[PDB]
DNA sequence: GAAGGGGGGCTATAAAAGGGGGTGGGGGCGCGTTCGTCCTCACTCTCTT
DNA sequence: AAGAGAGTGAGGACGAACGCGCCCCCACCCCCTTTTATAGCCCCCCTTC
């Protein structure tokens, strides 16, 4: 606002914190810019309810070693859902657990509903019920999970080598690409794919072991494995070393 | 059980009997048969006869028998108006709206029929208290005057200041 | 092996199964409920609303309406205001 | 006794009914501490004697 | 010129007030049930070896 130059883009100056006419030199504003701050160089029921819900969210996160960024994302989801108040009837624990599930999905590291339930007193059924309600309330969406979204956690939790994890990821993706398991849950396919790769390496994991970490009944793993077993040589990566030959993989 | 679980059914059964419209009195033994209390204790029969069936305000002793007391209870529009009049005349007080509904079936017809003659005072629990509308001396003013009347604060003045204004204006 | 995935906690399904088997309390006829209330009155002078519900095994709202019809609550300065089974 | 298979159950999806039960938000009053009022007492003057 | 009573300074026990809860009651919602097709998942029970 140079009096000589109407509508002049004053230049901010960090020497004294003043805005100067871009072509006059006249200092408009003595030291108004506040350089240091600008350039980096008796509790309400709603508040108390949020406080307890935030405490529950952090308590759940530590159980499965989730990073603070997911916890922060979960807290933001709870504030939106809680303030929107479309789930006022639902228990805050169920809302928080569903928010934690959404936060994991939104960050590209989904946890299965059973994994979230195992850290929460809320059953998987109720988490799913609040999960769908939250999406409607927030008018948001979560990208569909894939088989490879769980290979790192599952294989690591199973103490499987990196090559087995790579083969397991390849098998699951190829099976979905070939549509060998239409309609099957991605977690079931991932567990079956892990079983096939695990059985083909020195580190062999039983059906029960994979089910416990994957949260999928050995019967379900058996069904998915039976569907992909016929195409075993095609699913395995080309540059894969078979401790047990593909032709001698378990049949069941 | 004993001395307490038998007398109640006599009162409860008797109340239902009146609702059928049977104003005829009933004997102590007769009521016992329909109440499945034929095996009641011997000293309970005399206790009910001597105390329970006379002290209660809902038992009427007629020709040696017992009948309900619908006369005391309000069961007509005229009785409702009269009862409130006695309360104001004798300064007994108001009556809750619930006490009248149970005594007067379809009390809404009687309450609305009398119109403004009944003064309704709503309690914090939504309970309404009925008082007789004394139409002797009535006076009212517009809300503007009433609001202005409240605008003239008086609890914030002392006696000396209040009485001083009288001589200040010359009255 | 900790916090393994689970569809529902064992304690939760067992509690849910018990509640389903027991079922909700039904609305008994007023006469039967009244008889039970008066019969139990002999045991003790006063009853708590929560404790009385267990003895009568009736809905709280329905039980309260029946209790209000005859019974009243007296303010006690020792613990709190509690219901008294004596109508008078 | 280990393991596989058969039968059966859970879940979502809509929609309506009527009512019991759980839960959150306010309201209610009993009981463990705290300070000022009340009450007791040692060392000097005063009215009555 | 000398006794009880008292002023003053001063210490010790007690009641009303202040919190500070723990329990309770009243909205509000959810759940129960029934029907149906669908497919996957999962659990209980039976059977084979
Ligand atoms: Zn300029």
């Amino acid at each position: 606002t140079c009096p000589n130059h109407p509508d002049a883009i004053l230049v901010e100056d960090y020497r004294a914190g003043d805005m100067i006419c871009p072509e006059c030199g006249l200092v408009v504003g003595d030291r108004v810019i506040d350089v240091g701050s600008e350039w980096r160089t008796t509790m309400s029921s709603s508040d108390r309810a949020m406080m307890n819900a935030f405490k529950e969210i952090t308590t759940m996160a530590d159980r499965i070693n989730l990073p603070r960024n997911i916890v922060d994302r979960t807290n933001n989801l709870f504030k939106q859902v809680y303030e929107q108040k479309s789930l006022k009837g639902r228990a805050n624990d169920a809302i928080a657990s569903a928010c934690l599930y959404i936060a994991c999905r939104q960050e590209g590291v989904p946890r299965t509903f059973k994994e979230i339930c195992a850290v929460s007193r809320i059953s998987k059924k109720e988490i799913g019920r609040c999960f769908k309600l939250i999406l409607k309330a927030l008018e948001t969406s979560v990208d569909l999970i894939t088989t490879g979204d769980f290979m790192s956690r599952f294989c690591s939790n199973l103490c499987l080598p990196k090559q087995v994890q790579m083969a397991a990821t390849h098998i699951a993706r190829k099976a979905v690409e070939l549509d060998l398991v239409p309609g099957r849950s991605p977690i079931s396919v991932a567990a079956a794919a892990i079983y096939m790769a695990s059985q083909a390496s020195a580190e062999k994991r039983t059906q029960k072991e994979i089910g416990d970490i994957a949260g999928v009944a050995d019967v379900t793993i058996r069904q998915s494995y039976r569907l992909i077993y016929p195409r075993a040589p095609d699913l395995f990566p080309t540059d894969f070393k078979f401790d047990t030959p593909v032709d001698k993989l378990p049949q069941l | 059980g004993y001395k307490f679980g038998v007398l109640a059914k006599i009162v409860n059964y008797m109340k239902t009997r009146h609702q059928r419209g049977d104003t005829h009195p009933l004997t102590l033994d007769e009521i016992l048969d329909e109440t499945q209390h034929l095996d009641i204790g011997l000293k309970q029969k005399q206790w009910l006869m001597t105390e329970a069936l006379v002290n209660n305000p809902k038992i009427e002793v007629i020709d040696g028998k017992y009948a309900f007391k619908p006369k005391y209870n309000v069961r007509d529009k005229k009785a409702l108006l009269r009862l409130l009049d006695q309360h104001d005349q004798r300064g007994l007080g108001g009556i809750l709206l619930e006490d009248i509904e149970e005594a007067l079936p379809n009390s809404q017809k009687a309450v609305k029929a009398l119109g403004d003659q009944i003064l309704f005072v709503n309690r914090p629990d939504k309970k309404k208290i009925l008082f007789f509308n004394d139409k002797s001396c009535q006076f009212s003013v517009d809300e503007e005057f009433q609001k202005l009347w409240r605008s003239v604060t008086v609890d914030s003045m002392d006696e000396e200041k209040i009485e001083e204004y009288l001589k200040r204006q010359g009255i | 092996t900790n916090y393994k995935p689970v569809a529902n906690h064992q304690y939760n399904i067992e509690y849910e199964r018990k509640k389903k088997e027991d079922g909700k309390r039904a609305r008994a006829d007023k006469q039967h409920v009244l008889d039970m209330l008066f019969s139990a009155f002999e045991k003790h002078q006063y009853y708590n609303l929560k404790d009385l519900v267990d003895i009568t095994k009736q809905p709280v709202v329905y039980l309260k309406e029946i209790l209000k019809e005859i019974g009243v609550q007296n303010v006690k300065g020792i613990h709190k205001n509690t219901w008294e089974l004596k109508p008078e």
